[PDB]
RNA sequence: GCGUUGGAUUGUUCACCCACUAAUAGGGAACGUGAGCUCCCUACUGAUGAAUGUUACCGCAAUAGUAAUUGAACUUAGUACGAGAGGAACAGUUCAUUCGGAUAAUUGGUUUUUGCGGCUGUCUGAUCAGGCAUUGCCGCGAAGCUACCAUCCGCUGGAUUAUGGCUGAACGCCUCUAAGUCAGAAUCCAUGCUAGAACGCGGUGAU
RNA sequence: AGCGAAACCACAGCCAAGGGAACGGGCUUGGCAGAAUCAGCGGGGGCUUGUG
């Protein structure tokens, strides 16, 4: 086997962590750096293919895309990292006050005999004009390289009962440290749009813990370069329909997802297959530089989405699909 | 890399190289 | 053959830099600054609905 | 084999040829031994060794022995083309003298291997082994004297040109410097010298030409007065398949007499006889027809500095070598003028829009603004293809809106009647 | 890329008008070296192939096949996935030239694009 | 007016292109050259045809058609189909043809008056033929060799076969198609002759390989000048 | 695209999805699932299994000819593409399918009679 | 750094030949893998684990390991080059080989939904109910076990060797070198990737 | 969950090199090393070179 894959043991936690962060653009104003969501099975894609000099130039090309359930993302803290000889050193995290029950579920093991009591004595440390709270932001904006966000899931928005939002540290690759704190002081308690992170036809990276068996498997793996096809939004009705189809249904098939239910907020779609499984933790970093190939170049034009259901078999598509083939039957009249 | 701890064998293996040149001499 | 790390393929991957993917992510960059600016601004209509 | 040779394998200078095999035994081969060994280890490091370079050696001269044409077996001009610029007979000992020394490398291998296998000590068995390569090497170092040899021809027919005696060849012959040089500049695309002094080209100048869409070769001849030069130009004619172009000049240029080029022709008159002369001039007109007392002559005036003359040359020899309801068109087609490629001022191809895009697998081929519409408008193509399990195309036709009302109709007529209930 | 069914000591068979009968496959030509596996061929791909059964002209002799039908089932860029009824080839030379002037029974579609003769001598394509 | 230009470089025009008195096929890939060469010599005045048949490259030996009408196969899909009246003219029809061979190609050797077919088509074909194209079909075999359109081209000038055929079918086949027939190689020696180079009235297309005295032959018969 | 009809089922065939066959006589046999494809190797005769729509259209379950049926032939003739003629096409297939299903409706209860 | 094949011979194998591929390099690790062949100790792969205010959440990174590889095709072209025969390459693109990491949307040995139809050995007073058959047989099947038998993915900056130089001594010329200095190998070292010191650290929540 | 042996036993058991004597296991010089414990494998016990 490989050795770089070394050791081969159980990973920390059920969510894998960014090793690495994207560098910085100066001249760009703030931007988030990456994005966190959901694993959510694993969909059929056809497309014409225009991709120049290619032996499938303009034909229908058929290929398997994964849907990770990202619902929008809340900031409830920022964080200043000092530049050391040792490498780096948070000086200071400071938050932001009206934190959720999903966000402190996260500080209890046990959080049904726990007195809730948490982020409390710290909110009343913002009670005032600021003082306390405005002196270690004029820290943070006074010395430390790198400016990072913490936030957490909206877990409750999604069909998952794990009820405990997992908080990921992501940074800030806007230039200068004046705007990145008042950038995140505007944001705290905010929630983040997914599609203000990433666009289509994008090469992104993404985490995950891989699929455990039985020592073998439950590694954190990170794989590079994924087109993203499709980002849809939940408030938009039909985003199985593309410009071409234009029949009217969901990316979920008949009866949600395997093993995961129906994708009743915003989504990502990516190429190929993101490790892991359903359920699991995914962050997607945006692929630390910018590799200018015709592999990232094209901008894809989509053309049919299979929507399916994959348990089982899948001879249709909307429920619509199966009394127009059957007509009607003994329960119905 | 070659080394520069002469192990015994050969530092008295010298020795008995340089005897052998002492007698070659005389005859 | 050139492997990844050779002087062919770093040379040439390095003047294509400065395409279209650099303003493409000023493009978004603005919808951040736009929608997410918004929710700022929808979040004041809810506190002007609790300061009335 | 074919009558181009220039894919032969170099020859090392002998001592160079030594430290090519010498040091393969060194590099490729083990090189380390234990004196406390067991002596059957000892005894096949050194057969893989002597054995190595044994196969070393022989290998060598299997690429220099195949890789030259033997002298005789070829054809009987190159028989003569190759003893016109070498030595034949130092040519064959030179491909003797190897085989002698290639059957000697064998018989080294055969012999010291034999011995070998029966040497008990390790002192015994090194030095068998030496005294193996040792014997080796006196055969190579021998070889020196026509090694050196073998290189200067490995050159001379790597550069020879390739002619074939079954094609249509035309030799190009006279006196040096007539003006045989400023004949096959024009008439061919070969670049020959034009020098006013004597031997300007020593060698065959070969020139490719084609006319009535047949093939046919021109070769230039260096002149005649034996020496080696002049037998190369004298058994140009006489081995080869043939009109020799003999060329005289009635003016005070070239510097020989036009009384040495009728001697010329009457003293090598017994090999070019059957070959059918053509003869061409770039008591003084008198003894120009003495030459036209052998049964092949023609006689030209010529000038060289217009292109027809010099081209009717070439007309009247390929002559010699050969014996011996209504249709429909468009009118815009004809309308339309003919491509122009160094046109400054034209119409764009693919060629020349793809170029300025950049590249040529780098833009794709865009299939709109190629295609006639009613109204160009939605050049932008969208097309719904499928609705609901059904596709588009099963239902779209033109004028189906009416046969849509003929259902229209058939819907009141089924209503009425009470088929809901 | 496409699927691979036809392995090493396969008997494929004739779909051309030379003689032949059936074609006994040796070795793949563009083969990756595998550890404890014999390489396999596809559609499209040019195979060592000696005549079992067939005539004295063509027999004895040792020659290039291209494969035309795989019959085991391979990928398709248009979704869907087919095989062919029985495992055969055509041979032709080096260049890609036909011995066979007509071809009887489907040629596959991965073939006839990468072989432009073979998509001129072709009978019945897919 | 004889070109000598390449695809993909290899000597088979035919196979990647289908040249008629009203339009012209070519298939889409990376090289723009191979339509470049139809441009310089056609012009803007009949247009010539970026498209794809089943999704595939190979298209002039794939289809059938002239003056009046276009041929494509059963595995013609309905966006290649579309974009195909959505390029030419009402002088020209398009029909799709459900058979049980995709070979158009190699099956109708076609011009604007006369069809040569195979003769184990179906009757619905020939029907089909006729109707649309506005021309006579023919059932007939050239020396033996049973696909007509790949062992021979054809245009109302002249028309080329394979050398391997008889002075007997040379002379009673001239008879069917008015006009007289040489048999001749086109791509230094090669039997495919129909699907090595592409003609009509004025215009002959061949490969690169396509000789001096090859080519001789194919100005003296399809009258080019 | 084209959405084909099943062989076995006559029941659509998605991108993706199934096995097709080639015979040497060839023709295409598009199948939905392998379960069709598996028994069309044991020679079995589609109009005798009852699970399938070739049963069906024979012996009297559902309606084999009508007028919204014919809507539905294998066109063959390209069009020159216009932006109404295709926007009709939209609304027109809505149409049909409303009416497709009300036949059969009408058909179902003059099928369902004689349990009364 | 990264790669290094398959077949007829074995009266003691002590010989070799055409088939492919980019190429099918030589050796060492002693009785290497003959305790894989004709309830003595511990390395290693992982797994918990007391302890340094408790408990928890976000981290950092000392160190250790490391990875991709090879070939063809389009344009550059039938251009340079050449008497012709022949025939490149950089730049720009598209796939494939093998390796490696993922993954199940399809394919497939699958299976104790022991899912449903059909038949049998055996019956219950007979239809029904299958009660049972060391897992009864057959048709097919989701969920799973799980595969080149499938699909996606597989990176850019420094510093160098050989070498080519620049200024330029020694040595009133010259010289890539001695003091300087520029470029440069699949190398090196970072970047990126894996793990996180259980006695390396930081920030923050709760009395 | 109960009942419950024996063989065996100077003493311990980390690498690297050196320790002259087919002797390294305690010594010399280094690398190192944190308590406690469970599950695997089938894992171990100045010689010479190229030209007689
Ligand atoms: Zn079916």
């Amino acid at each position: 086997g490989h050795l770089g894959f070394l050791p081969r043991k159980r990973a920390a936690s059920i969510r894998a962590r960014v090793k690495a962060f994207p560098k910085d653009d100066r001249s760009k104003p703030v931007a988030l750096t990456s994005f966190l969501g959901y694993k959510a099975g694993m969909t059929t894609i056809v497309r014409d293919l225009d991709r120049p000099g290619s032996k499938f130039h303009k034909r229908e090309v058929v290929e398997a895309v994964t849907v990770v359930d990202t619902p929008p993302v809340v900031v409830v803290g920022v964080v200043g990292y000092v530049e050391t000889p040792r490498g780096l050193r948070s000086l200071t995290t400071v938050w932001a006050e009206h934190l959720s029950d999903e966000v402190k579920r996260r500080f209890y093991k046990n959080w049904y005999k726990s007195k809730k009591k948490a982020f409390t004595k710290y909110s009343a440390k913002y009670a005032q004009d600021g003082a306390g709270i405005e002196r270690e932001l004029a820290r943070i904006k006074k010395y430390a390289s790198v400016v990072r966000v913490l936030v957490h899931t909206q877990i409750r928005k999604t069909p998952l009962a794990q009820k405990k939002a997992h908080l990921a540290e992501i940074q800030l690759n806007g230039g200068s440290i004046s705007e990145k704190v008042d950038w995140a002081r505007e944001h705290f308690e905010k929630t983040v749009a997914v599609d203000s992170v990433f666009e289509q036809n994008e090469m992104i990276d993404a985490i995950a813990v891989t699929k455990g068996h039985g020592q073998r498997g439950y590694h954190s793996r990170t794989s590079i370069n994924h087109k993203i096809y499709r980002v849809g939004k939940g408030d938009d009705e039909a985003n199985g329909a593309t410009s071409f189809d234009r029949t009217k249904k969901t990316i979920t098939p008949m009866g949600g997802f395997v093993h995961y239910g129906e994708i009743k907020n915003d989504f990502i779609m990516v190429k190929g297959c993101i490790p892991g499984n359903r359920k699991r933790i995914v962050t997607l970093r945006k692929s630390l530089y910018t590799n200018t190939s015709r592999k990232a170049l094209e901008e894809v034009s989509l053309k049919w989405i299979d929507t399916a259901s994959k348990f089982g078999k899948g001879r249709f598509q909307t429920p619509a699909e199966k009394h127009a083939f059957m007509g009607t039957l003994k329960k119905d009249l | 890399r070659q080394s520069r701890r002469t192990s015994t064998k050969l530092k008295e293996g010298i020795k008995k190289k340089a005897s052998a040149h002492r007698k070659k001499e005389k005859k | 053959a050139k492997s990844l790390r050779a002087s062919s393929h770093l040379n040439a991957k390095s003047v294509k830099r400065r395409g279209v993917f650099q303003k493409a992510v000023d493009a978004r960059e603005q919808r951040i600054s736009d929608k997410l600016k918004e929710d700022l601004l929808k979040q004041k209509l809810e506190d002007l609905k609790k300061k009335e | 084999m074919q009558l181009s040779w220039k894919d032969i394998p170099t020859v090392a200078p002998a001592n160079d040829l030594l430290d090519i095999v010498l040091n393969r035994t060194q590099r490729k081969t083990p090189t380390v031994i234990r004196p406390g060994f067991k002596i059957t280890r000892i005894r096949a490091f050194y057969m893989r060794k002597v054995k190595y370079t044994g196969e070393g050696f022989v290998e060598k001269f299997e690429d220099i022995l195949k890789g030259f044409p033997n002298i005789n077996d070829v054809h009987p001009f190159h028989r003569d083309l190759m003893d016109t610029l070498y030595e034949k007979n130092h040519y064959k000992i030179s491909l003797a003298a190897i085989s002698r020394a290639k059957s000697l490398v064998e018989q080294v291998a055969r012999d010291y291997v034999r011995l070998l296998k029966f040497g008990q000590s390790l002192f015994q068995c090194k030095q068998l082994k030496r005294a193996a390569l040792g014997r080796m090497a006196t055969i190579v170092k021998k070889l020196r004297d026509p090694l050196a040899y073998l290189e200067q021809v490995r050159q001379h027919i790597g550069r020879l040109p390739s002619i074939d005696p079954n094609t249509r060849t035309l030799l190009i012959c006279g006196y040096p410097n007539v003006g045989k040089s400023s004949f096959l500049r024009c008439i061919t695309k070969s670049d020959v010298d034009v020098q006013p002094y004597a031997f300007t080209t020593k060698s065959l100048y070969v020139g490719h030409f084609d006319y009535k869409y047949l093939r046919f070769q021109a070769i230039d001849t260096p002149g005649i007065l034996m020496n080696n030069i002049e037998m190369q130009s004298i058994y140009a004619i006489a081995h080869l398949r043939s009109c020799v172009l003999y060329f005289m000049d009635l003016s005070e240029q070239c510097g020989f007499t036009i009384e040495a080029q009728v001697k010329l022709f009457h003293s090598i008159k017994p090999l070019f006889a059957n070959k059918s002369v053509m003869v061409v001039i770039n008591e003084r007109a008198q003894l120009l027809e003495s030459v036209k007392e052998v049964p092949g002559v023609e006689i030209m005036t010529s000038s060289c500095q217009l292109e027809e003359n010099v081209m009717e040359v070439r007309n009247k020899a390929c002559e010699k070598l050969l014996a011996s309801r209504t249709p429909f068109i468009p009118e815009s087609v004809k309308n339309l003028k003919k491509y122009d490629p160094e046109d400054p001022n034209r119409r764009k191809l693919a060629r020349d829009i793809e170029a300025e895009n950049g590249g040529a697998g780098v833009f794709n081929v865009n299939l709109k603004d190629k295609y006639l519409l009613e109204d160009d408008e939605w050049k932008n193509d969208i097309m719904p293809e499928i609705l609901d399990g059904k596709n588009v195309y099963d239902f779209l036709d033109p004028e189906i809106a009416a046969k849509l009302q003929a259902l229209e109709e058939e819907e009141e007529k089924l209503e009425n009647e009470g088929f809901y209930n | 890329r496409i699927s691979l069914g036809l392995p090493v000591g396969a008997i494929m068979n004739c779909a051309d008008n030379s003689g032949a009968r059936n074609l006994y496959i040796i070795a793949v030509k563009g083969s990756g070296s595998r550890l404890n596996r014999l390489p396999a061929a596809s559609l499209g791909d040019m195979v060592m192939a000696t005549v079992k059964k067939g005539k004295p002209e063509l027999r004895k002799k040792v020659m290039p096949a291209i494969v035309v039908r795989q019959a085991k089932s391979w990928r398709r860029r248009d979704g869907v996935f087919l095989y062919f009824e029985d495992n055969a080839g055509v041979i032709a030379n080096p260049k890609g030239e036909m011995k066979g002037s007509a071809i009887t029974g489907p040629v596959g579609k991965e073939c006839a694009d990468l072989w432009p003769r073979v998509a001129s001598n072709s009978g019945v394509v897919v | 007016m004889a070109t000598r230009t390449q695809f993909e470089n290899s000597n088979e025009i035919g196979v990647f292109s289908k040249l008629t008195n009203t339009y012209c096929l070519v298939a889409v890939g990376g090289s723009e050259n191979f339509y470049s060469a139809f441009e310089a010599e056609l012009g803007d005045a009949i247009p010539i045809v970026h498209t794809t048949i089943a999704g595939t490259r190979i298209i002039g030996r794939m289809t059938a058609g002239n003056r009046r009408g276009l041929l494509v196969p059963t595995q013609t899909t309905d966006q290649e189909l579309q974009h195909l009246r959505n390029s030419l003219p009402d002088s020209v029809k398009i029909q799709r043809v459900e058979e049980r061979l995709s070979a158009l190609g190699n099956v109708i050797c076609c011009n604007d008056y006369v069809a040569l077919v195979h003769p184990d088509i179906d009757r619905e074909t020939e029907e089909l033929i006729s109707d649309v194209l506005g021309v006579e079909v023919f059932r007939q075999t050239i020396s033996g060799n049973i696909l007509v359109g790949s062992y021979c081209s054809l245009s109302n000038q002249g028309g080329l076969v394979h050398p391997q055929t008889s002075v007997q079918d040379q002379e009673e086949l001239s008879s069917l198609l008015q006009v007289p027939l040489v048999a001749g190689t086109v791509n230094r020696g090669s039997s495919v002759v129909g699907a090595g180079m592409v003609v009509n009235d004025y215009l002959a297309v061949t490969g690169l390989d396509t000789t001096a005295p090859e080519l001789s032959v194919i100005e003296s018969i399809f009258r080019l000048q | 695209m084209r959405i084909y009809q099943c062989h076995f089922c006559s029941s659509p065939c998605y991108p993706g999805h199934g096995i097709m066959f080639v015979r040497n006589d060839a023709k295409e046999f598009r199948f939905c699932r392998s379960k069709c494809h598996k028994a069309f190797k044991q020679r079995r005769n589609p109009r005798k299994l009852k699970w399938t729509k070739a049963f069906r259209k024979a012996a009297g379950k559902e309606l084999a000819v009508d007028s919204t049926l014919t809507f539905a032939q294998r066109r063959n003739v390209p069009v020159r593409y216009n932006r109404e003629l295709v926007a009709t096409t939209l609304k027109a297939m809505a149409r049909i399918e409303e009416i497709r299903q009300k036949r059969e409706r009408a058909f179902y209860k003059n099928r369902m009679r004689g349990n009364k």
